[PDB]
């Protein structure tokens, strides 16, 4: 029913500029207050800004005030995040949310504000040897975040994906790792679909004993 | 700018009530929020104007505002109510949030890890590295450390270690990270992984292969 689907996450310089969008649709948009509220990573929720039904009129944060403009767009029921002049302080996931009080919340784009450039992680099969572990590292990338599922989708349970680290280096490394019978490991094909968007790295690896 | 702060952490027993207080400049004088917020997850409205409860939220759930005070409450409490819980005052001109509270249940079984150490990948090592993998996941509570051995000896440059992260079923997890060059790797008999949990060690080794 009430969907709210977040785009144009990724990663900006300091003191560049960025647009995030909020397509919503399973109740009358024009009707309601919207806003964006943001949380850096394993920190706590902020308030960014609203704005009225008609678009008429807006708030603001202080810390972002004067550098972003929040808009909407009442035909196409969108939700528009200008950022402009990016701090590094402006890194975090941003959260669609509707309404006075939040009441539905979109899943987040998180956005980071850095100088450094954008990698592509290695990805490389991790092998085992009852039951069987096998999985994959996905080495070295920047920024966060990346998707690793199994032979396409098709393989869910038993899979469990590690959150990352962030080596002093200042990449990201992370694993996900799938439980099988190892008895499946002679007549049955493992394959991590790894995808990280920032830098068009797509890529499969098939996990052989 | 006006400041909302909460407890940053509350435990309670299992069944009974738990009670995570907001407070800040003239909150009587505005209207509580409250959002349940889950490891991976986005926040969840629980509590809206002091006391009101969406339309699929249970009444456990409740909020009070008096004093300069808001308070949410939750009867019933169990190990899947354990979440961050922040509350949020509006008015006024700005909307605030509180720094959140961390809901701890308590009675939760001691969970040992899981562990699983990995070897370079044959590609890694064409490629001219190697990296060592530790994977520590399904542990009780939240505390691991962690420790490398090249053969008998501790390996004290080149590990990169996560803090532990909450598991969507409440238990937690953990990685480590041993960089090295092919040479390293193939010098030593054995890499180890040494992980001790509440006062107990988990080990594992694997070896170059050939």
């Amino acid at each position: 029913e009430v969907q709210l689907l977040e785009s144009g996450g990724g990663l900006v310089q300091p003191g560049g500029s960025l647009r995030l969008s909020c397509a919503a649709s399973g109740f009358t948009f024009s009707w309601y207050v919207m806003g964006w509220v943001r949380q850096a990573p394993g920190k706590g929720l902020e308030w960014v800004s609203s704005i009225y039904p008609s678009g008429g009129a807006t708030n603001y944060a202080d810390s972002v005030k004067g550098r972003f403009t929040i808009s909407r767009d009442n035909s196409k029921n969108t939700l528009y995040l200008q950022m402009n002049s990016l701090r590094a302080e402006d890194t975090a996931v941003y959260y669609c949310a509707r309404g006075n009080y939040f009441d539905y919340w979109g899943q987040g784009t998180l956005v980071t504000v850095s100088s450094a450039s954008t990698k592509g992680p290695s990805v490389f099969p991790l092998a085992p040897s009852g039951t069987a572990a096998l999985g994959c590292l996905v080495k070295d990338y920047f920024p966060e975040p990346v998707t690793v599922s199994w032979n396409s989708g098709a393989l869910t349970s038993g899979v469990h994906t590690f959150p990352a680290v962030l080596q002093s280096s200042g990449l990201y490394s992370l694993s996900s790792v799938v439980t099988v019978p190892s008895s499946s490991l002679g007549t049955q094909t493992y394959i991590c679909n790894v995808n990280h968007k920032p830098s068009n790295t797509k890529v499969d690896k098939r996990v052989e004993p | 700018q006006s400041v909302l702060t909460q407890p940053p952490s509350v435990s309670v027993s299992p069944g009974q009530t738990a009670s995570i207080t907001c407070s800040g400049e003239k909150l009587g004088d505005e209207y509580a929020s409250w959002y349940q917020q889950k490891p991976g997850q986005s926040p969840v409205l629980v509590i809206y104007q002091d006391n009101k409860r969406p339309s699929g939220i249970p009444e456990r759930f409740s909020g009070s505002n008096s004093g300069n005070t808001a308070t949410l409450t939750i009867s019933g409490t169990q190990a899947m109510d354990e979440a961050d819980y922040y509350c949020q005052a509006w008015d006024s001109s700005t909307l605030l949030f509180g720094g959140g509270t961390k809901l701890t249940v308590l009675g939760q079984p001691k969970a040992a890890p899981s562990v699983t150490l990995f070897p370079p990948s044959s590609e890694e090592l064409q490629a001219n590295k190697a990296t060592l993998v530790c994977l520590i996941s399904d542990f009780y509570p939240g505390a691991v450390t962690v420790a490398w051995k090249a053969d008998s000896s501790p390996v004290k440059a080149g590990v990169e270690t996560t803090k532990p992260s909450k598991q969507s079923n409440n238990k937690y997890a953990a990685s480590s990270y041993l960089s090295l060059t092919p040479e390293q790797w193939k010098s030593h008999r054995s890499y180890s992984c040494q992980v001790t949990h509440e006062g107990s060690t988990v080990e594992k080794t694997v070896a170059p292969t050939e």
